[PDB]
RNA sequence: CGAGUGGCUUGCUACCUCGAUGUCGGUUCCCUCCAUCCUGCCCGUGCAGAAGCGGGCAAGGGUGAGGUUGUUCGCCUAUUAAAGGAGGUCGUGAGCUGGGUUUAGACCGUCGUGAGACAGGUCGGCUGCUAUCUACUGGGUGUGUAGGUGUCUGACAAGAACGACCGUAUAGUACGAGAGGAACUACGGUUGGUGGCCACUGGUGUACCGGUUGUUCGAGAGAGCACGUGCCGGGUAGCCACGCCACACGGGGUAAGAGCUGAACGCAUCUAAGCUCGAAACCCACUUGGAAAAGAGACACCGCCGAGGUCCCGCGUACAAGACGCGGUCGAUAGACUCGGGGUGUGCGCGUCGAGGUAACGAGACGUUAAGCCCACGAGCACUAACAGACCAA
RNA sequence: GGUCUUAAGGUAGCGUAGUACCUUGCCGCAUCAGUAGCGGCUUGCAUGAAUGGAUUAACCAGAGCUUCACUGUCCCAACGUUGGGCCCGGUGAACUGUACAUUCCAGUGCGGAGUCUGGAGACACCCAGGGGGAAGCGAAGACCCUAUGGA
RNA sequence: GCGAAAGCCAAGGCCUGUCGGGAGCAACCAACGUUAGGGAAUUCGGCAAGUUAGUCCCGUACCUUCGGAAGAAGGGAUGCC
RNA sequence: GUGGAAGUCUGUUAGAGUUGGUGUCCUACAAUACCCUCUCGUGAUCUAUGUGUAGGGGUGAAAGGCCCAUCGAGUCCGGCA
């Protein structure tokens, strides 16, 4: 994909239960893999602030519970670095449903994001309220 | 069906023992094209800080903005190329021929060396012409030794010699270049070899840390779950199959690990200067404070702090030379807190 | 820049940002006072702090 | 229908061991095979393109995470370039595990007059040993080559030191009615592997500082104990990864294949002689080791009554012994002191305030006080200690 | 089949059961995915009434399963603490030993060789290590069969 | 302090749960402390570890043989002067 | 409100027992040990001393358990070379 423009320690794997962060009905997110990577031996699939994660809704109206969607992470407790070095860090853990085409499921993104994200996602940056 | 997994640690960094000369040997040198030059250089290194640069990429969406990159300081003063040795090509390889002194001596070079009282310089010179007129010249290359007392910090005052090799346009040439290095006082200087901006191979023997278990030494797992609770918490599972009989020599082994030599590979120099502008505050622990000519390099270099690290013009680089970086600020905190 | 906690001058490259839920923007120039924070102090409630100094 | 190859399954045999070659499955760690799942290079196509399908060369690298089940096998989910199969005593219990099979207890079903049985199910049910030899990982002491110091050479040896993906431009282009939709090349990043390093972020930090509970030293001050810190808060150096840096291309020769010239065979023919190309595979390149390479190496200087080395002494860029490196008054090697640089968070005492209380008394507040205490780093500094001196050696 | 063996011919209930071979039975719940677990169905290889059947509050170091919480069980390991380990003084065993023995790759052999055959490698001695091999040491195999053996 | 509990300390006893010296004291092992983000992904199985906790106040489900379930659960408080 | 029942509850009170760690040990400290964990703890309770039952016989809330490290028939000597 197109750089991140900032390094990322992955803050969450596979199984990882996080925030969704928008009007979709979808509550809780429940992580399940992570676009285009592959790992080692042992090793649990890991995911971070900037990837394209495929998600399992674990909370919210019972339309949307169960279902098995695609989105993008948002914010994570981890820190990451930015080119002038100082590093950047959330207050939870969050994600975005997506659709094919990359564009949010939902109509209202809430919470703040991360700049980086924009580079990647310019739909579900241009719907952001707060970028951080 | 026990899934795949690469071995645990190289197999090209062997055996993993301590090395034999503190100061490190390049095996390979960078290829004859520019004018007549030395092909290497030494310092000490003191330890690090960080730099904020002006992007240099041209091919970075970043390129103009400011950037805060991780740097080694390194304090390289003058070394001097005390003589020429020339190597004739035989039936067995190279071979050294002769080699052309000098008279001038730094006044501590006894301390590892027998200098020489009488020597004929001139016999040398023209054994080595002859021999080049025979076409059995082989390359051309200078003894060089540090001068430890220049750096204050440095303990030692016993200079570290070491072979540089000396590449040149034409052999006609570049022995003339060398010999002439060399009758002045062989004294140079890393702006006489380097630029900033150019990327250069550093070479180290690194960090001492004895013998060490395989887990640190070749990086294999630790007995995981039930089994790390059974008696065994860093040994590997088995030493080998029942067939061969033996213990192969790629077994993951307990060993000495650390104190090798090491050259890694295409090290960007941020700027060659001089004083105390990176010295950090209260002064680089475990070294102390940088006053005079040094080298920033970028990143990580191998070994501990007032150890010898060796220079050389990187070998294979992968990018363009990015001539003399635009340094906005270096860090000068303290590197305690 | 300068540390939204203790007020000294934050040295470049160095430092983390963390973001709140509300979407708002702090600055530390360390854990220390990171650390102070999260306890619930405010600078300046402490001397050592320039912001109390 | 016919001819075979393999030795993974199953069966057959009864050669080997019953004075015992520890089970299945798993795990961990190492090497290998190719009948190739992916990746490289190719041929055919019912090959427009894109996506495929079938085949060839090829074992360099990769081939991962999970839900049920002891399972192997297999079923299923989501990722993926792909999530290939197999050998090493069905590799691996003087390595682990012990869920299953298969002891002694017990139940259920079936069978039996019964004890009791079951190629039925079920709950419970132990994992011994100080390594002699050999093997390898690393570390030393000697001898050989036949005085010492410093610098090298390179027979050989090891490497995957690099593998793979995504994205942008090319391009909404070539192709195509349209839908749809490539490439050469150039760039940016990701993942896996690898080696190193700690300025930055992070962990530790029973160095250190502060808070505070119980108790003891009469109170105060200041302390001990509460498991090898009472607990809580902060945390330097160092060590670390979750942090940071570096890890080609290009040549040469080939495979499959595409061809040139070309004869046997006037023609034709990529082959027979000859030649031009062409794989992630081979060789070089690069990294690491390497004078014990018995052809036991080369150079330079010093020295054979003196070069050099060991011991001794202060110490670490080193370290389990040994080894290694540095300094030794022609000195900054270590300690003391003083600074600098750091960690805590504002000392004892006194003064004012203090809800109240007749007063005694009083938890606490402010000032003095960026205070007090502390530092595994740096500097200045010969004050103390690197003294004295011994030995060996052509 | 719309009686016959042998007296009767499974009633209440419970049921894929700690009993169900087929079997991971089918449907559902739950999970991204559930040979598990629970519920329903149930023709029950081969349930069932004091050989007790069904049900059931309380109790349980009893068997299985789910959720919240928790966390170094794991991703993936790091640093630290105490006792060892290493070096020195003193004390001072045992196991084991046909012989020889620096081995490695292959081969051969009673078909699982440090010792045979062919090659390769290999200067001697010592320290530390984790245990690949000596079908390592430990026990005249518990398994299986045999004995005109035993209990 | 509820206490014949913990923890601390008297009286009384002891340094005889009887080998020492040295190395910041390496690998490895036994006990153990702390680990960012994630949070059972580990494993036959949460095995091991961890979490919770004392006292008072509020409040408390299904079910039940009416005893129980029940400290259900959940919520708040807690020092000193 | 009083009362204070219970093979009643909590409990390392004393005391008794022995679930997991399949930890430590496994030429042991020990021919059944150590540590943590765990169960009972007014009763069919635990315990000292004395006393009875003897080998095809005892004893047994039954495991073929136990009867002096000896049990699907104790130990000793004899039959016995
Ligand atoms: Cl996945
Ligand atoms: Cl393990
Ligand atoms: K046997
Ligand atoms: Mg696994
Ligand atoms: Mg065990
Ligand atoms: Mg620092
Ligand atoms: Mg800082
Ligand atoms: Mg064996
Ligand atoms: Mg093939
Ligand atoms: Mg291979
Ligand atoms: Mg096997
Ligand atoms: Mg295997
Ligand atoms: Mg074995
Ligand atoms: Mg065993
Ligand atoms: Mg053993
Ligand atoms: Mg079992
Ligand atoms: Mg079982
Ligand atoms: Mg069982
Ligand atoms: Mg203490
Ligand atoms: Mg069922
Ligand atoms: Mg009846
Ligand atoms: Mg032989
Ligand atoms: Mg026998
Ligand atoms: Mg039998
Ligand atoms: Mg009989
Ligand atoms: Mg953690
Ligand atoms: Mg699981
Ligand atoms: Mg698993
Ligand atoms: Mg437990
Ligand atoms: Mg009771
Ligand atoms: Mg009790
Ligand atoms: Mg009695
Ligand atoms: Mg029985
Ligand atoms: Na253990
Ligand atoms: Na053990
Ligand atoms: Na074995
Ligand atoms: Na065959
Ligand atoms: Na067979
Ligand atoms: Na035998
Ligand atoms: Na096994
Ligand atoms: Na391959
Ligand atoms: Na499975
Ligand atoms: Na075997
Ligand atoms: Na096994
Ligand atoms: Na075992
Ligand atoms: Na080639
Ligand atoms: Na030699
Ligand atoms: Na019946
Ligand atoms: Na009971
Ligand atoms: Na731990
Ligand atoms: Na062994
Ligand atoms: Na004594
Ligand atoms: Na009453
Ligand atoms: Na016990
Ligand atoms: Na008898
Ligand atoms: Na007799």
């Amino acid at each position: 994909m197109e750089a991140l423009g900032a390094d990322v320690t992955q803050g969450l794997e596979k199984g990882s239960l996080i925030t969704c962060a928008d009007n979709t009905g979808a509550r809780e997110l429940k992580v399940i893999s992570v676009h285009g990577y592959s790992g080692t031996k042992n090793r649990l699939p890991k995911a971070g602030l900037g990837d394209k994660i495929t998600v399992s809704v674990t909370k919210g109206t019972p339309e949307m519970r169960r279902q098995v969607l695609e989105a993008v992470v948002v914010r994570q407790r981890k820190p990451i670095r930015r080119p002038d070095g100082t590093r950047v860090k959330f207050e939870d853990n969050a994600a975005v449903i997506v659709d094919e085409n990359e564009d949010p499921r939902g109509t209202e993104l809430k919470g703040p994001i991360a700049r980086e994200v924009a580079q990647r996602f310019g739909s579900v940056a241009s719907a952001a309220t707060m970028i951080v | 069906p026990q899934p795949s997994r690469p071995r645990k640690g190289s197999l090209g960094f062997g055996p993993r023992k301590r090395s034999t000369s503190e100061t490190p040997r390049f095996n390979s040198w960078p290829s004859d094209d520019g004018q007549p030059g030395v092909q290497g250089f030494a310092g000490y290194k003191a330890g690090m800080t960080h730099v904020v640069l002006v992007n240099d990429e041209p091919n970075s969406p970043r390129e103009g903005m400011e950037e805060t990159v991780p740097v080694t300081v390194i304090e390289t003063p003058p070394m001097r190329a005390v003589a020429l040795r020339a190597y004739e090509d035989t039936p067995y390889g190279q071979r050294p021929l002769t080699e052309v002194w000098t008279d001038e001596f730094h006044s501590e070079l006894d301390r590892t060396l027998d200098v020489p009282e009488d020597h004929d310089p001139d016999a040398a010179e023209e054994q080595i012409r002859d021999a080049h007129e025979a076409g059995d010249l082989g390359d051309l290359r200078l003894i060089t030794h540090t001068v430890p007392d220049a750096v204050p910090s440095v303990p030692k005052k016993k200079p570290d010699v070491m072979e540089t090799r000396v590449g040149g346009g034409s052999v006609s040439d570049r022995l003339d270049h060398a010999l002439d290095i060399v009758e002045d006082g062989g004294e140079h200087a890393m702006n006489d070899i380097f630029r900033a901006g150019e990327y250069a191979d550093v070479a180290g023997v690194t960090k001492g840390k004895g013998t060490q278990g395989p887990v640190k030494r070749w990086g294999v797992q630790k007995r995981k779950g039930k089994h790390a609770r059974q008696g065994w918490r860093r040994r590997i599972g088995n030493l080998g199959p029942w067939n061969p009989s033996r213990v192969r020599s790629t077994v993951p082994q307990q060993g000495q690990t650390g104190y090798h030599q090491r050259t890694e590979l295409n090290k960007r120099l941020i700027d060659i200067g001089e004083g105390d502008e990176p010295t950090v505050d209260g002064g680089f622990v475990n070294y102390g404070e940088v006053d005079g000519p040094y080298t920033l390099v970028k990143g990580s270099v191998p070994g501990p702090d007032k150890r010898l690290v060796r220079f050389r013009p990187a070998v294979r680089p992968n990018d363009q030379p990015r001539l003399d970086p635009e340094v906005r600020y270096v860090s000068n905190e303290s590197n305690q807190g | 820049r300068e540390c939204d906690y203790c007020g000294t001058d934050i040295e470049p490259g160095t430092g983390t940002m963390f973001v709140h839920k509300d979407g708002a923007t702090t600055h530390f120039c360390s854990s220390k006072c990171e650390n102070n924070a999260d306890l619930g102090r405010e600078a300046r409630n402490l001397e050592w702090t320039d912001t109390a100094r």
